[PDB]
RNA sequence: GUGAAAUUCUUGGACCGGCGCAAGACGGACCAGAGCGAAAGCAUUUGCCAAGAAUGUUUUCAUUAAUCAAGAACGAAAGUCGGAGGUUCGAAGACGAUCAGAUACCGUCGUAGUUCCGACCAUAAACGAUGCCGACCGGCGAUGCGGCGGCGUUAUUCCCAUGACCCGCCGGGCAGCUUCCGGGAAACCAAAGUCUUUGGGUUCCGGGGGGAGUAUGGUUGCAAAGCUGAAACUUAAAGGAAUUGACGG
């Protein structure tokens, strides 16, 4: 059955730190502990080793990434733009 | 130019003088205002196109 | 009036008085038969098979000259669809907006679209299990839908 | 001042406010051009020069604007 | 009571049309419902065409026309006598005014 | 006019009406042959087609489709199908 | 210099306006504005070439 | 236009056609001879990407580099799992032309 | 009075006898 | 800057003119009783991504449909939360004026906000103050899209295609003018007609004015608040459309 309402993984924190604060860490929480599906063997096995740190079990690949995302939306941005600047740099 | 239209502008940046002779070089164009809020009429399109080149 | 768009249009084919055959249609039964086989084996829809038939080979109706529907004709000898047309491009439909969606998740018409189209799959879903062309207790899951199309 | 500096003609280019504010020029244009050429001093082009934006901030006075 | 047919404003068949500043006093005015006049005037008085014309460095010179597009409120266009209250059958005819060319 | 006659409208106004609204409804399209130069072969091709008609023995296109018909291709002739 | 001076009479705008009228008829056809965005470290003999001979 | 047609090609290949899933027998297949086209998703491992191009060279057949992953590849092929090479042994519908 | 600001009127309202409520 | 002023900036060069740099907003004029979208709403170029109405159809399925409690998606602006950004404008606030007073209208400055991303809220005169689907019942000239048919002009080219115009027809739209179709209390409405000659299908919803969208209960929401929602008591009128008169800074 339905086991809480609605503070699902941080109700390990019980009644402390305030219903703001714990509901901004939920978030963050299961972004944390997700499992993502791996880009290079296709897996959902990419997990967080340490802070920015994401290991793949299946192929052993590590890569770098968001504290708590595997990768943050400010890096992807990054990445796309570094593509149009060097496919605009050579022609 | 001699006998050409006036509602052409030229910009005509100063390079180099030397002595009492100041040498200037294309800088860029434009029409004047009145020719360009003339052209613009109701019941048409108009198509502006803009490439650095 | 439209099922899910408020648009009143009348667009459509008016099938002629004449049932008849005509005269300068030398292609027998058997004949259309075969070419419905063929354009079949080359994975036509039965739509795609008509347009085929009365753009190139000048028949009219297939019903006409033959006295079955393409279908019926495809059923019969048993290479006919495992899903209906309108079902299977209903699920194409409804895949490749989910596919545009999961990367772009501002767009909000297409999650209305993405609605629009869902509820179009499962009024025909419910229309095909009372009929019992499909089974029972078929259902369409969104997870899984994208291998039963393209 | 422009006589007893050896200036004799004009290029003129008018300008009202502009911007995101009015653009017909004030009631000092027709007077100070009438002067000028009156005053003995030569006309050459005309032009207007008013700021026009191809979109501008907002402008001042709230959307109920100057209520007077 | 309705007063207009239109609602005193061109949407017909649109649910928004961006808004405008009235060029008098600046208030936010629906596009298709604010008054326009596109004044088309010398940029010189008729009064003072004959001494420019004297004063030009040039013979047949052609004076500048000023192109300024205006925006009223309904407030400031009757406040400013543009346009001007109809009788209930005169506030159906949507024809400009001649521009008494003679 | 209270007494248009209903039951027998001249081929004009038939024509002028739209398929479904006429007396009966018949269909705007029709077939045609097709003779491609320099080929003998004669294709039977519907005037709406929405695909392109191709002949068997010498790839050349015979129609384009477009909006409401298939616009053959030049050099080609064509006839009507019994009206 | 050959673009300054074939855009003196705006040939350009005038062989845009005949490219153009087979998709739809247009009348006032103008190289509106051109700007100079960089330039080449300003050769003197260039300058000098362009005034003089 | 291309990868919806060859996504259409692909499930017509499937329930019409002989193909084989997977690399080890890819690999078979090919070194046997009878495969006459190899597919591959860019997600595929580099070192096996050439591998296989080094086969398919060696055998002569071809080899077309899938413009999706392992999971759309099998999405594609119609099954729920994860496929990243493949070899069609006859297409029975003209993806491959004779 | 203005029906908008009577609505003010009894939202301010609303809120004084919401907390008056939950000081009990 | 204003009706006039004043707060304010100014021999420290303020304002003005020129040349550049930086930032963030905003996409004029073209822009229309024009288009699209379920609405909210949507206007710089170019590319990509799915989506769509209308039209054409001698394509296919063959009744799969219309409206819909419960439920679901979206939902202007303002407001809330987290992160960027903060040019202008500008709630609050400060000051200068006006004034009998002036906590305002006017002016100067200025916070939140207005901008973007993510998450809430679910309200607008969210209007056409006008449910949806279907059928019938006048005329006319236009407009936007698609298709069809025709003198001709034009673009290149040698001609037809194909564009741009001209004249019509068909289908779906935004509308407009006229009408003793008919309706209505009338204003007005070709729908607000086809209604005592009352019945095409169906949904929501009103029962004199206040109290009151209040109290209470329940529920949603971080909050603001949203949804459901009385009663006591009070009252003989409150209202709608039109006419005459009076009055109008
Ligand atoms: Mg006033
Ligand atoms: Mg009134
Ligand atoms: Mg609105
Ligand atoms: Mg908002
Ligand atoms: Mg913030
Ligand atoms: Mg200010
Ligand atoms: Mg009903
Ligand atoms: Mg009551
Ligand atoms: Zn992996
Ligand atoms: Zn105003």
């Amino acid at each position: 059955a339905k086991r809480t309402k609605k503070v699902g993984i941080v109700g390990k924190y019980g009644t402390r730190y305030g219903a703001s604060l714990r509901k901004m860490v939920k978030k963050i929480e299961i972004s944390q502990h997700a499992k993502y599906t791996c880009s290079f063997c296709g897996k959902t096995k990419m997990k967080r080793r340490a802070v920015g740190i994401w290991h793949c079990g299946s192929c052993m690949k590590t890569v770098a990434g968001g504290a708590w995302t595997y990768n943050t939306t400010s890096a992807v941005t990054v990445k796309s733009a570094i593509r149009r600047l060097k496919e605009l740099k050579d022609q | 130019q001699n006998d050409e239209v006036a509602f052409r502008k030229f910009k005509l940046i100063t390079e180099d003088v030397q002595g009492k002779n100041c040498l200037t070089n294309f800088h860029g164009m434009d029409l004047t205002r009145d020719k360009m809020c003339s052209m613009v009429k109701k019941w048409q399109t108009m198509i502006e196109a803009h490439v650095d080149v | 009036g439209r099922m899910h768009a408020p648009g009143k249009g009348l667009s459509q084919s008016a099938l002629p008085y004449r049932r008849s055959v005509p005269t300068w249609l030398k292609l027998t039964s058997d004949d259309v038969k075969e070419q419905i086989y063929k354009l079949a084996k080359k994975g036509l829809t039965p739509s795609q098979i008509g347009v085929i038939l009365r753009d190139s080979h000048g028949v009219a109706q297939v019903r006409f000259v033959t006295g079955n529907k393409i279908l019926r004709i495809l059923k019969s000898k048993g290479l006919a669809p495992d899903l209906p047309e309108d079902l299977y491009h209903l699920i194409k439909k409804a895949v490749a907006v989910r596919k545009h969606l999961e990367r772009n998740r501002k767009d909000k018409d297409a999650k209305f679209r993405l609605i629009l189209i869902e509820s179009r799959i499962h009024r025909l879903a419910r229309y095909y299990k009372t009929k019992r062309v499909l089974p029972p207790n078929w259902k369409y899951e969104s997870s899984t839908a994208s291998a039963l199309v393209a | 001042r422009c006589k007893e500096l050896g200036i004799t003609a004009l290029h003129i280019k008018l300008r009202a406010t502009g911007g995101n504010r009015t653009k017909t020029p004030g009631p000092g244009a027709q007077s100070a051009l009438r002067a000028l050429a009156r005053s003995g001093m030569k006309i050459g082009r005309i032009e207007d020069v008013t700021p026009i934006p191809s979109d501008s901030t907002r402008r001042k006075g709230g959307r109920r604007g100057r209520r007077l | 009571t309705k007063k207009r047919r239109n609602n005193g404003r061109a949407k017909k068949g649109r649910g928004h049309v961006q808004p405008i500043r009235c060029t008098n006093c600046a208030r936010c005015v629906p596009k298709d419902k604010a008054i326009k006049k596109f004044v088309i005037r010398n940029i010189v008085e008729a009064a003072a065409v004959r001494d420019i014309s004297e004063a030009s460095v040039f013979d047949a010179y052609v004076l500048p026309k000023l192109y300024v597009k205006l925006h009223y409120c309904v407030s400031c266009a009757i406040h400013s006598k543009v346009v001007r209250n109809r009788s209930r059958e005169a506030r159906k005819d949507r024809t400009p005014p001649p521009r008494f060319r003679p | 006019p209270l007494a248009k006659d209903l039951l027998h409208p001249s081929p004009e106004e038939e024509k002028r009406k739209h398929k479904k609204k006429r007396l009966v409804q018949s269909p705007n399209s029709y077939f045609m042959d097709v003779k491609c130069p320099g080929c003998y072969k004669i294709t039977t091709v519907f005037s709406h087609a929405q695909t392109v008609v191709l002949c068997v023995g010498c790839s050349t296109v015979l129609c384009q489709p477009t909006g409401g018909k298939a616009r053959l291709t030049e050099g080609c002739s064509f006839r009507r199908k019994q009206h | 210099k050959e673009v300054v001076n074939k855009l003196i009479p705006d040939s350009i705008g005038k062989d845009i306006e005949k490219a153009c009228q087979s998709i739809y008829p247009l009348h006032d056809v103008f190289v509106r504005k051109v700007k100079m965005l960089k330039k080449p470290k300003f050769e003197l003999g260039k300058l000098m070439e362009l005034h003089g001979e | 236009k291309s990868l919806e047609s060859i996504n259409s090609r692909l499930q017509l290949v499937m329930k019409s056609g002989k193909y084989v899933l997977g690399y080890k027998q890819t690999l078979k297949m090919i070194r046997q001879g009878k495969a006459k086209l190899v597919i591959l998703a860019n997600n595929c491992p580099a070192l096996r990407k050439s591998e296989i191009e080094y086969y398919a060279m060696l055998a002569k057949t071809g080899v077309h580099h899938y413009s999706g992953n392992n999971i759309e590849l099998g999405t594609a092929c119609g099954k729920y799992y994860r496929v990243c090479t493949l070899a069609i042994i006859d297409p029975g519908d003209s993806d491959i032309i004779r | 009075m203005r029906a908008k600001w009577r609505k003010k009127r009894m939202r301010r309202l609303k809120r004084k006898r919401r907390k008056m409520r939950q000081r009990s």
